[PDB]
DNA sequence: CTGGAGAATCCCGGTGCCGAGGCCGCTCAATTGGTCGTAGACAGCTCTAGCACCGCTTAAACGCACGTACGCGCTGTCCCCCGCGTTTTAACCGCCAAGGGGATTACTCCCTAGTCTCCAGGCACGTGTCAGATATATACATCCTGT
DNA sequence: ACAGGATGTATATATCTGACACGTGCCTGGAGACTAGGGAGTAATCCCCTTGGCGGTTAAAACGCGGGGGACAGCGCGTACGTGCGTTTAAGCGGTGCTAGAGCTGTCTACGACCAATTGAGCGGCCTCGGCACCGGGATTCTCCAG
């Protein structure tokens, strides 16, 4: 608990300014926090599945890369 | 020359779970395309799992992992349960 | 933006160059002449209208200069109280001679400017390493190059669609920084004669 | 003694084993894997046909048409999130009327 | 008091963070969140640090694309200020909520 | 005379229940042959291929109309606009 | 032509299946454009499959594989 | 070597080994890895060309993933190719909406 | 052990295109994973395509049609032209 | 603003027609049974390397007044779009060819698989120095308020 | 509209500094041949089914007209958030330490490949009966002027 609260308000504001957003409502922050928690639940579920398949105890970068591969959200730079 | 679909197998499953329910031929083709789609999904996922761990042998563990990846939560849980049960049956016999 | 006194013995004649921002261009060298290249727009998804004007795959320099002259002749008529007339285009040169009303002969030459990497024959050149620095060499290498036409005038070659490279802006920038010491002709201990002797040689030749 | 009957299943262990061999998925196919995969396919087929049969009973018909397959997949949230990328021909959509229009 | 208009500093922040490329989320709370959710799934999983970096890259780029679509929704509704209904709309069109 | 929208909602209750193709077969098929004639000349079509491609095009447009209607409701309107369609395709990523 | 063969009330019937209560008069031409783009893509990939099989008769299954690789999977015709 | 024999830069032999190892089919034709290494060479050449041109436009002589991001997302056809793909260490396009400006 | 990367080949293509330009290790990782991704996509679609015609031999024609299906229009046309040129040069 | 008026819609129920259910006969593919190597299971031991920890640092998170600027509410306006009519269009259904082209078998023979052997390219390990980020002063670009 | 004091960003200037670029040593997978078979090519063929055309038939497209409700602009104004100022937090970073577990190396073994016989489950054709489509009249569902 409360590590999800570690996603701060000005961090979301920095992401919005990178996203080109001019003004930000006060309820944007908890919504973004929940959406990021859902996205992370999906990716970490896939990563834990890859890790437990590998009979290992250490999550590695390649497992996260293949998790994002089956997500469709394909990332480069870590393989 | 033999178009091998899953028609009689799906029909056996249909008369197993609903003996008073019919099925059209178009719906049978849809279920054939469905089974081929899910088979391609799980088989490609397990193939890539075999290439990740550098094993040349797909076993039930790889199919278990691919099912836990491809399906959503409780459906995957029930499917892993059914598969483990059936592999236990095939191992005991 | 290079006021380019090529003719310092008579500054009343101007050679005003125009730039044109082009896409990336695959270059085909003509006949191993080492300076005459063909302009082929390698690949462009935006479909810029220069490619729409082009013929085949090589950009037609004669077509470009023809319609350029056509637009100039058409538009300089519209100039009021400044007598600008279309002078002869003869001489097998860029031409587009325009006289501004009293001996102000302006020879307009539009030049393509590709911001791409330099061609392979321009590699061992720009020998300002021991003259200025290798770092200034590499920073001038990062600057864009230019394209001006001339048909291959080798005996029988006529109206070929070749393109030779221009280097005017690098030469102007090294005329503004010409000493090994970076304050040359800037403080009164390093008055040199590079600009002096260069103007002496160019005036003597002209 | 067939392997489908040996495991007590419905989907063909021989056909799944043949497709895993000649489908060039790996160099070796362990013998429990087509059993496991036929079991998973049997459960998925049973679940979807269960929901499609319930859709047919809700339309009071004793024959599943593609409309019932569409309604069954798009009503179950887990199978819809599984099969959101799949369009069924002659499927239609769910009864989905916007409340702001009323 | 040299106070700007309420849009100007927003515009220079837009120019800065579209110019910048670094991680905007602070690394250690993101690591705590990842370790929290993975501990919820499988207890005592050690992490490759580059995997956490890759997770942070994917999350930040996903949220930036989401905020672009959210800004397009908010400008589309003759407004200038984003609202969580814009985010719900964008995820419903992408297919995450439906 | 009905209220302007009552028989529209009656049509909505009709066509959400219905499954059949709503585009007329032969103009659509002639359109498909024209678009294929743009790519490669003198092509022959299975009629099942034309029907399946019509299924896919109608289902794609129904999804697009759902998301476009959601956008138009989101802007507190009930009238859909080409602006709405451009928004929907820009969010989907098809342009 | 055939883009006019996509008629105004056919687009209106498609929108009523989608649930649209009110339609502007400029929707129709934009819908013609979107439909034309989508069919250009699908028929492009399907004719590419057809040329690969050294054939001049576009099967249904080629359209199925084109729609599959675009990500719009259709069941019930071949695969 | 076959790369020298095809006049290409990418290793055709490594592509042939990976086609044998990756189990895409049992038999691999001889012109297939030649053609594939050519397609990889053209794609890599065009993307590095756009990246180096953007790096010269930003006066950087070392290619960083920011220039790769800008190069891919400024080509609309490459953007159509790689719309789902995330480049790490990339940032986004400089893109200000016209309603925001004064 | 040994790693299988395309780093020196990307660098050779770079020296062919931008002969005096640097590239970071992270950008090299980007391009390594990119080349693995494009190789994986094209080899997978060639495998699917050969499976569609039940052919057990991936040919250059298979790779050509895989490029035409996967890669978008004008870039695919240029790439097919380059690949065909390279295969014809390999045959000689 | 509640009742009645009427236009439309969902079952009732007969008709009827036509596609799923179901055997029957043929037959390739599944199942059974040895043999073989060898990939995978297992053990052991290194040794990277991930987790905890300090402790200083300073941007950065966090809070708070506040004016303003944008959201929303209200108000009228109007035309653009809904609905019913009134006409015409042409899609559709069925028939009926003519032939293009898909599918199959039948021989074939090149092309890749496979085995062998040698190399030289590819990778690991040094290292020199080069792009970049550091600060730091300075100049060019952009606002915000009074006349 | 125009000038003026900020305020931030870009350009030029030493100084690092860790990572690219280049040499060096190894070593196994490509290369060069050599063979065997088997997939793929090609010829030639059955036959499906597309293309086209046509007649008739009707649901539907197109146009017209009346009008009305929402889009749109404007007035208004209330508050929510940006801007700014001041105030604690804790991320970060280097740094060392402990051992957990990946990774490598070797050592076996049950398991699939492989072949080969043996036969049923599976498919192609074949009847055959209930389910779906209508078509009018009951029964319901539902919006719309007024005292």
């Amino acid at each position: 608990r409360d590590n999800i609260q570690g996603i701060t308000k000005p961090a979301i504001r920095r992401l919005a300014r990178r996203g080109g957003v001019k003004r930000i409502s006060g309820l944007i922050y908890e919504e973004t926090r929940g959406v990021l928690k859902v996205f992370l639940e999906n990716v970490i579920r896939d990563a834990v599945t890859y890790t437990e398949h590998a009979k290992r105890k250490t999550v590695t970068a390649m497992d996260v890369v293949y998790a994002l591969k089956r997500q469709g959200r394909t990332l480069y730079g870590f393989g | 020359s033999r178009k091998e679909s899953y028609s009689i197998y799906v029909y056996k499953v249909l008369k197993q779970v609903h003996p008073d329910t019919g099925i059209s031929s178009k719906a049978m083709g849809i279920m054939n395309s469905f089974v081929n789609d899910i088979f391609e999904r799980i088989a490609g996922e397990a193939s890539r799992l075999a290439h990740y761990n550098k094993r040349s042998t797909i076993t039930s563990r790889e199919i278990q992992t691919a099912v836990r990846l491809l399906l959503p939560g409780e459906l995957a849980k029930h499917a892993v349960s059914e598969g483990t049960k059936a592999v236990t049956k095939y191992t005991s016999a | 933006n290079t006021y380019e006194h090529v003719k310092i013995s008579a500054p009343n004649e101007f050679d005003v160059m125009f730039k044109l921002e082009v896409p990336r261009i695959q270059l085909e060298e003509y006949s191993n002449t080492r300076a005459y290249y063909f302009v082929k727009f390698k690949r462009n998804p935006k479909e810029n209208p220069l490619s729409q004007f082009l013929e085949g795959e090589i950009l037609s320099a004669s077509k470009m200069l023809s319609k350029f002259r056509k637009i100039i002749k058409e538009e300089i008529n519209d100039i009021k109280d400044t007598d600008v007339i279309m002078k002869r285009k003869r001489g097998g040169s860029p031409a587009v001679t325009l006289l501004i009303s009293e001996k102000i002969s302006v020879d307009i030459t539009l030049a393509l400017e590709s911001k791409s990497s330099w061609p392979a024959s321009t590699q061992e050149g720009l020998r300002i390493q021991n003259w200025l620095s290798a770092k200034v060499r590499k920073q001038l290498r990062l600057k864009p190059f230019y394209l001006v036409p001339k048909h291959a005038k080798e005996g029988n070659g006529f109206q070929e669609e070749t393109w030779r490279l221009s280097f005017s802006h690098i030469e102007k920038e090294i005329l503004n920084n010409h000493g090994k010491s970076k304050t040359c002709c800037e403080n009164k201990e390093e008055k040199c004669c590079r600009k002096d002797c260069l103007k002496l040689m160019k005036y003597l030749l002209e | 003694k067939t392997r489908s009957s040996r495991a007590g299943l419905q989907f063909p262990v021989g056909r799944v084993h043949r497709l895993l061999r000649k489908g060039n998925y790996s160099e070796r196919v362990g013998a429990g894997a087509p059993v496991y995969l036929a079991a998973v396919l049997e459960y998925l087929t049973a679940e979807i046909l269960e929901l499609a049969g319930n859709a047919a009973r809700d339309n009071k018909k004793t024959r599943i048409i593609p409309r019932h397959l569409q309604l069954a997949i798009r009503n179950d949230e887990e199978l819809n999130k599984l099969l959101g990328r799949v369009t069924i021909a002659q499927g239609g959509v769910l009864p989905n009327i916007q409340a702001v229009l009323l | 008091p040299h106070r700007y208009r309420p849009g100007t500093v927003a515009l220079r922040e837009i120019r800065r963070y579209q110019k910048s490329t670094e991680l905007l989320i602070r690394k250690l709370p993101f690591q705590r969140l990842v370790r929290e959710i993975a501990q919820d799934f499988k207890t005592d999983l050690r992490f490759q640090s580059s995997a956490v970096m890759a997770l942070q890259e994917a999350c930040e780029a996903y949220l930036v694309g989401l905020f672009e679509d959210t800004n397009l929704c908010a400008i589309h509704a003759k407004r200038v200020t984003i609202m969580p209904k814009d985010i719900q709309l964008a995820r419903r069109i992408r297919g995450e909520r439906a």
